[PDB]
């Protein structure tokens, strides 16, 4: 019953030409499913498997195994707060209470109309810059709760 | 048009690795030719694979990854062994505290390439990788553009400059997981799978990636390469101490006035690099301790070591994280322990086990909820991480706590 749109499906085959075997692309057909619904959905992983040529269950323990990957929320941007070292000697508690202020969610919970999920993460990798966080693919370091509103403000 | 990366300040000393670098922002391949970028790959290509492998042992470049194995060596280990070769430009940098590898990726991303081309030339491999962490998502798509750059301008593809060599460069995304930036579980992801680090022997060199040798290099490690074949290895060995030569860059993130990141000789000491470089502290205010990453505690009485991987010296990534006089160390410690509960992949059990007893009795600890018992199996299970672990995670993930409980324990006694 479950299919993947056309225009899905068109993007996980040219992943899954591009290295020289198929399976190598799995992490980019996760990252491709869970960038087009907002998450991966569960019923995604058997036609995935079939075009990987893997059996489900080496699926389902690779969506398991890695972090970024979430297939019980379904959230349009994910906000990515680093949890890790740095960020918490500058700031971590003054940016998830900025987030809190302006969305009303705390981190692993999403808004109620399926908008914003706070994700807590490790080091990001940008520590110079911290306290820090992600808003799907976008990259900023938190400054105060009215630069931090002006950020959220342009994912409409 | 690329995803937002905030802008790190980047300083150098040197004008080498951060030539381009020390600007926030993507050089092109047309700005990259401008300075004489890809004409070590066409001096490189006009040399045979052993002579480029003995400019960069000559060079005495160490690995930039943590482990510090000489590179021109590990290239020697790996031809010993009959092809096909792979070469694996390690781009996973997760390590708290730990920002150097991106600004070249996000700003001189040909700088990376051309040291990628010259590498998997000099080892025979026909297929190199780039294993990026997925949290990079700005520097995966400036890879791909700058990897199409490259072939437009004849640089990857067949018969590379009528050499005969051919390479195609392939970027592989990470999802999450530190751990895939052991060399072992990289190539286990790279191969489809969990990122699951293999038991050594064998080591990659001789059977990596589909059992076949394997060259892993940091993404700075790679970057030096380009200057090597450019300068020559003597010019190249004049650039800081000759006992630890060459350019590096130092992460300097925490209560400093100018955090970002320094390319600075291996010569300079912590307190040069704090004070001299990156402006002192915020409020100049007394430094307690530098969290070297994730890995080491160095207290104030230790500032005047020199950054280089000697063993008195500062030794890991040069990833300098400050502390200040009112940064609680049992609160810092817990961090730490938090990171390595988050990223044991559990294979080992004193490790899988080690790692999560350690952060849910810190925690306790830092609560003041630990009974005499949590405080006594605590310090056992700090010292009890390691033993079975099959990579370095294992061995590593109850150090710089322990270094803490040794170099602070008035503060520990506090939360007794
Ligand atoms: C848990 C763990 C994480 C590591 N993460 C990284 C990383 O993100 N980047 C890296 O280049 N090396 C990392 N390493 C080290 C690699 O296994 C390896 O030593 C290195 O990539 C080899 O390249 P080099 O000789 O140029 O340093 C890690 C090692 C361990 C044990
Ligand atoms: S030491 Fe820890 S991280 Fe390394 S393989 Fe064993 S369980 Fe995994
Ligand atoms: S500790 Fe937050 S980005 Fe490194
Ligand atoms: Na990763």
């Amino acid at each position: 019953e479950f299919e993947f749109p056309e225009e899905l499906k068109t993007k996980l085959q040219e992943h899954i030409n591009y290295f020289p075997k198929k399976r190598q692309a799995i992490l980019l057909c996760l990252h491709e499913i869970q960038n087009y619904y907002g998450y991966i959905p569960p019923e995604s992983l058997k036609p995935l498997a079939d075009m990987l040529e893997l059996p489900l269950n080496h699926v389902e323990g690779v969506v398991a195994f890695y972090d970024m990957f979430d297939r019980e929320d379904k959230a349009k941007y994910r906000i990515r707060v680093c949890v890790s070292i740095v960020c918490h000697l500058m700031g971590t508690n003054k940016l998830l209470k900025a987030l809190e202020n302006i969305l009303g969610i705390k981190p692993g919970e999403v808004t109620p109309d399926g908008k914003f999920k706070i994700v807590p993460v490790q080091c990001l990798s940008a520590c110079s810059e911290a306290p820090v966080f992600m808003v799907n693919d976008d990259e900023y370091k938190f400054e105060s709760e009215v630069q931090l509103n002006e950020i959220l403000s342009r994912y409409t | 048009s690329y995803p937002a990366i905030p802008r790190i300040y980047a300083e150098t000393t040197l004008n080498m690795l951060l030539k381009r670098a020390k600007k926030p922002r993507v050089h092109s391949i047309d700005e990259y030719l401008k300075d004489g970028g890809y004409q070590a790959l066409e001096k490189a290509l006009n040399m045979s694979p052993e002579e480029i492998i003995d400019w960069v042992d000559k060079s005495t470049l160490r690995g930039r990854g943590g482990a510090g194995f000489p590179t021109g060596k590990k290239w020697k280990f790996a031809v010993q062994n009959p092809g096909p070769r792979y070469f694996i430009c390690n781009a996973d940098e997760s390590e708290p505290g730990t920002f150097k590898d991106r600004i070249i990726i996000e700003r001189d991303p040909h700088l990376l390439i051309e040291g990628i081309i010259i590498s998997s030339y000099a080892i025979g491999a026909n297929e190199a990788y780039i294993y990026i962490r997925g949290e990079y998502p700005a520097g995966y798509y400036i890879l791909r553009d700058a990897i199409e750059e490259a072939k437009k301008k004849g640089f990857l593809g067949k018969n590379i400059l009528g050499s005969g060599f051919d390479l195609e460069i392939y970027v592989a995304r990470g999802a999450g997981a530190y751990i895939c930036g052991e060399e072992t579980a990289l190539i286990e992801s790279l191969e489809g799978k969990r990122g699951h680090p293999r038991l050594k022997p064998p080591y990659p060199v001789q059977k990596g990636l589909w059992g076949k040798p394997t060259v892993v290099n940091n993404v700075e490690t790679i970057a030096n390469v380009p200057f090597i074949i450019s300068m020559g290895w003597e010019e190249y060995r004049y650039i800081g101490p000759s006992d630890y030569a060459g350019p590096k860059l130092f992460p300097v993130s925490g209560k400093v006035k100018k955090p970002g990141v320094y390319e600075l000789p291996m010569n300079t000491t912590l307190r040069e690099v704090i004070f001299k470089y990156a402006g002192g502290t915020l409020g100049n205010k007394k430094v307690k301790a530098v969290f070297s990453g994730a890995l080491d505690c160095f207290s104030s009485e230790e500032l005047d070591i020199p950054m280089d991987y000697s063993p008195l010296g500062f030794g890991g990534t040069g990833t300098v994280i400050v502390l200040t006089e009112e940064d609680d160390i049992v609160e810092a410690a817990l961090k730490i322990a938090e990171f390595y509960e988050h990223e044991t992949c559990g294979q080992c059990t004193p490790c899988r086990v080690g790692c999560y007893e350690q952060a849910n009795l810190l925690e306790k600890i830092y609560k003041g909820e630990a009974t005499e018992q949590d405080w006594e199996g605590f310090d056992f299970v700090n010292r009890n991480i390691q033993p079975t672990s099959i990579c370095g995670l294992g061995a590593v993930a109850g150090r710089l706590i322990r270094q803490t409980l040794e170099k602070f324990p008035e503060e520990w006694e506090k939360y007794r």
